[PDB]
RNA sequence: GAAGAUGAUCAGAUACCGUCGUAGUCUUAACCAUAAACUAUGCCGACUAGGGAUCGGGUGGUGUUUUUUUAAUGACCCACUCGGCACCUUACGAGAAAUCAAAGUCUUUGGGUUCUGGGGGGAGUAUGGUCGCAAGGCUGAAACUUAAAGGAAUUGACGGAA
RNA sequence: GUAGGAUAGUGGCCUACCAUGGUUUCAACGGGUAACGGGGAAUAAGGGUUCGAUUCCGGAGAGGGAGCCUGAGAAACGGCU
């Protein structure tokens, strides 16, 4: 609970019994996926284009309503991001935290969360270096990084 | 790679003047050494010239300063004192 | 391996007592020896069409293999014509009922019909003392994907 | 109680219970049809929706998203599925 | 999980963490350190002979109020000097100044017994002709 | 984190059989545990059980009659040869007479008696009685 | 006497010890 | 306000008390790396018992307050729920007991893992290494000595305790 | 690694020329051993703990080192230098 902290909570989605769903959704399979290749030619994150699909529109679950992930499907057709998205979402929160370090040098606890978000970032990247989703010998070096990120 | 453990700038003193001593000038050799950067043109390229005197490179804009640093702190607090008194008057 | 300077040494490098007749032309080549090593060890065809000798290659060569056949993970290609394997194991502690990691890391001559890198699972083959701490030959190499064919990049 | 029916537990307790300590977990939020006073067309709006949810012909805010349920604004009428 | 590991490929960790712990036992850590050989008088062994230099007597410890009629011996295989008690009644009149005892240890490995302090050795025999047997009556001391 | 769920399993049974409860609920019910219980149920140590399928691990309700002292698990899965079955039973069965250590075997779960009966033997799960 | 300043007791003893080693050092 | 100065008192000459007062207390740059750093209680996970109160978030009342002819949002009330700091009753259980919803699920002994202890002293000493400008910090014995040291509770006695 | 020499023969065993490797927290390397290794022995709930110079097997040695002769076999010591 909470790999980096003490808290034990339990905040997460619980989806539903059935995989194939919801008996009221009267689109079809490839309209829900030429809009979720439309977001990712908007340029957004899978995250953003299921919770776009979720509240705009009746998509409750791109995996059930489609038969693939929307991440999948991105790579399916060519829009997968070079390092993986919630990869890139840590890398952009450590060169925040690093930007901020360099004018305030006094921040220890901004120092600690730094220490604490490089070691969730190479925890991360050595299971996507294994999984072979990065290139092997992939680091992230620290100094690179905001270009890496822009 | 390292040629000195702790001396640093200071092993041209060799074992003389005492270690005290030679702590206390190291840390200001390498102040005064120090390539800075121009608040006139953003690049690290302002060296001392004679302390006092913080001359950049490029743009040959000069600066007086401290005699190791370019800001001292005392100069700040006097630079944020004035700052604080000038929007009070004129405010 | 036809290429890559077979004669690198101050010596002339042949196979011993194979002769290549300059009087009567030949119909293959430059006449090749070689032979099945055994065990159901195939002989590869960069070994039996290479032009490499390798007095010590289980194939081409004038070693046997005989004995222990292992397998290992290959640690070190940074020798030429040598590997070094880890054989790691589990060694059972009777007190304790229960086992312990442990490794051995055995020095292997590979022959040039084998192209091997850090990774690999070689299976190795006792033969006599190659040098002073190899005796074994690389008989079989057994990775084919590796899982590196997906890691390069994308546009 | 130290005898219970934990197959078929009563609906009331799994409609007290947590949306992941029930018996088979599933989700307690639904789905809206949303009309505006002003456009004809029909939105699906999720309850628990996180943006500011607008119509394809609208360019009226359906949804504002809160800390839990978003609260559907403005005098639009909705249904429930 | 009760402190230690448990896993069935854990038992070098088990091993090694009863190899550290395992020497603060006393037996263990002597017997490993080979203090026996270092220290202790009698260097492993049982028994020792030595030549008496000075018959002592000493202040038995409160609240038990005795001399307790012991020699100083000097060791012939060390040079080493101990105290030694000339264990019963009398017996202090048959050894002498300057002969040779046997001495044995005095029962508690080491740990000078009972009221005596700082006696942890007892003299067996004198001249070789053993102190018990020359005090009830069965031998005669031999002069020389 | 959780290591072992059917130590979990085997603990909730053993705590809901200690203060008395005629039933259980388990999660997150694996085949090791569903066999172990088929073991139990055979012997008769539990009555009826039944899984619970959502569509992620499963849950299970037991139904305790009241006939279990103690199920538990050995962990690690011990190696178990077949001359060393009866050191196991030795230390962790209250009699000669009843009681039933399970074994993980290459011819499936099963209790010590027939795993006996088989000649087969391996790995250690746990015991009921 | 509190093991405070026995411990101080010690650490003066400490001193001392370390300037007659240096001393004859 | 350490040190230090000074005033009183005291048998010895209570160091407590009064008045000053350096370092210090504060801050910047660099060090140190220890505290009864305590919850004297490692971290993750599961289960076992009732209760109310509270903090944060969420959900539901055709609830109260804004009574304005079917009165937004906040605040409050009630019921749930998740997470938290804790608390009260009991002892299923545990414990040598004090006590503990964990210190329970332990001779019916095995969920995962790290660290530590092996009678009291000697001794956190000697020495070696390493870190520090130093003070010291981390690591850390042995010879020797000793029959108890200690923990919790009971009865008594005693208190410049009520 | 290549080639030679040497050997009864493999082999850095040695030589010549190249390459820069090889071992290590799964404890290398070093230090101690009042350590020859094993079959075995003592104690025996089970697990263990401790001993094994000693009648059998293997090694090593003949006061310490070194070198060799003869011979199938020795770097032999009731052989030599
Ligand atoms: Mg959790
Ligand atoms: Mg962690
Ligand atoms: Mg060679
Ligand atoms: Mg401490
Ligand atoms: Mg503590
Ligand atoms: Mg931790
Ligand atoms: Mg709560
Ligand atoms: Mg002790
Ligand atoms: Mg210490
Ligand atoms: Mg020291
Ligand atoms: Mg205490
Ligand atoms: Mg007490
Ligand atoms: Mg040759
Ligand atoms: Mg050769
Ligand atoms: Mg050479
Ligand atoms: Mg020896
Ligand atoms: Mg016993
Ligand atoms: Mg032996
Ligand atoms: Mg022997
Ligand atoms: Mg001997
Ligand atoms: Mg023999
Ligand atoms: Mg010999
Ligand atoms: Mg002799
Ligand atoms: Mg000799
Ligand atoms: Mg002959
Ligand atoms: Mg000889
Ligand atoms: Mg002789
Ligand atoms: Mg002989």
């Amino acid at each position: 609970g909470r790999m980096h902290s003490a808290g034990k909570g339990i905040s997460s989605s619980a989806i539903p019994y059935s995989r194939n769903a919801p008996a009221w959704f009267k689109l079809s399979s490839e309209s829900v996926i030429e809009q979720i290749v439309k977001y990712a030619r908007k340029g957004l994150t899978p995250s953003q284009i299921g919770v776009l699909l979720r509240d705009a529109h009746g998509v409750t679950q791109a995996r059930v309503i489609t038969g693939n992930k929307i991440m999948r499907i991105l790579k399916s057709n060519g829009l997968a991001p070079e390092i993986p998205e919630d990869l890139y979402y840590l890398i952009k929160k450590a060169v925040s935290v690093r930007k901020h370090l360099e004018r305030n040098r006094k921040d220890k606890d901004a120092k600690f969360r730094l220490i604490l978000i490089e070691s969730r970032i190479h925890r991360l990247a050595r299971y996507y270096r294994t999984v072979a989703v990065l290139p092997p010998n992939w680091k992230y070096e620290s100094a690179t990084a905001s270009a890496l990120v822009n | 790679a390292k040629r000195t453990k702790k001396v640093g700038i200071t092993g041209k003193y060799g074992v003389r003047y005492g270690s005290s001593l030679r702590r206390q000038v190291k840390k200001l050799e390498i102040q005064q050494h120090a390539r800075y950067d121009c608040s006139f043109c953003g690049k690290k390229t302002v060296k001392r010239g004679a302390a006092g005197i913080w001359t950049c490179s490029c743009c040959k804009k000069t600066v007086a300063g401290g005699a190791y640093t370019v800001s001292t702190a005392a100069a700040a607090t006097v630079r944020s004192t004035i700052r604080r008194l000038r929007e009070m008057v004129e405010a | 391996s036809t290429e890559l300077t077979v004669q690198s040494e101050r010596a002339f490098q042949k196979q011993p007592h194979i002769f290549n007749n300059p009087k009567v032309k030949t119909s293959k080549r430059t006449k090749r020896w070689y032979k099945n090593a055994g065990l159901g060890f195939k002989t590869p065809k960069t070994a039996i069409e290479g032009s490499y000798i390798d007095k010590k290659c289980p194939f081409t060569g004038l070693v046997s293999i005989r004995g222990k056949i292992l397998t290992g993970t290959v640690v070190s290609t940074k020798m030429h014509r040598t590997i070094v394997i880890r054989r790691a194991y589990l060694h059972y502690i009777p007190k304790y009922n229960r086992y312990e990691k442990r490794h051995k890391n055995v020095p292997v001559h590979v022959s040039p019909a084998f192209r091997v890198q850090v990774g690999d699972i070689v299976t190795v083959g006792q033969c006599r003392p190659i040098s002073k701490t190899v005796r074994f030959n690389v008989v079989k190499v057994s990775a084919a994907a590796g899982k590196a064919n997906k890691q390069f990049a994308k546009f | 109680v130290l005898v219970q029916d934990l197959l078929h537990p009563t609906a009331a307790s799994e409609a007290r219970k947590h949306k992941l300590k029930t018996l088979v977990q599933g989700p307690r939020s639904y789905f809206l049809d949303v009309k505006c006073p002003g456009c004809l067309n029909i939105t699906t709006v999720f309850s628990h929706a996180q943006t500011a949810v607008t119509c394809e012909s609208c360019s009226t805010i359906l949804c504002t998203p809160t800390g839990g349920k978003a609260k559907l604004s403005e005098g639009t009428s909705f249904r429930r599925k | 999980g009760k402190g230690k590991p448990r896993g069935l490929n854990s038992a070098r960790k088990l091993r090694v963490h009863r190899r550290n712990n395992r020497w603060a036992e006393n037996n263990y850590k002597k017997r490993l350190l080979g203090t026996a050989f270092k220290s202790s008088p009698f260097g492993g062994s049982s028994h020792a002979k030595g030549i008496v230099l000075e018959k002592l007597g000493i202040e038995s410890k409160q609240p038990n109020s005795a001399i307790r009629k012991c020699v100083r011996v000097q060791l012939i295989k060390n040079g080493k000097k101990v105290t030694a008690f000339v264990p019963n009644d009398g017996c202090l009149n048959f050894v002498d100044e300057n002969d040779e005892v046997l001495l044995a240890g005095f029962g508690r490995k080491g740990k000078a017994k009972g009221d005596i302090p700082g006696v942890r050795f007892k003299v067996v025999k004198v001249s070789g002709v053993s102190l018990l047997a020359l005090w009830k009556e069965k031998k005669e001391k031999p002069r020389s | 984190t959780r290591s072992s769920v059917l130590a979990d399993a085997l603990n909730a049974i053993n705590n809901a059989e200690k203060t008395g409860k005629r039933q259980v609920l388990i999660r997150p019910s694996s085949k090791v545990i569903i066999k172990f219980l088929q073991v139990m149920q055979k012997h008769g140590y539990i009555g009826e059980f039944e899984y619970i399928d959502d569509h992620r691990s499963g849950k299970i309700v037991v139904q305790l009659n009241g006939r279990l002292n103690k199920c538990g698990v050995i962990s690690p899965r011990f190696n178990v040869k077949i001359g060393d079955i009866e050191k196991w039973t030795a230390n962790l069965l209250p009699a000669r007479q009843f009681g039933y250590v399970i074994l993980t075997t290459s011819a499936g779960i099963m209790d010590h008696e027939e795993a006996r009966r088989k000649h087969v033997s391996g790995k250690i799960l746990g015991f009921v009685y | 006497m509190r093991a405070k300043w026995r411990k101080k007791r010690t650490r003066r003893l400490k001193r001392k010890r370390r300037k007659v080693r240096a001393r004859s050092k």
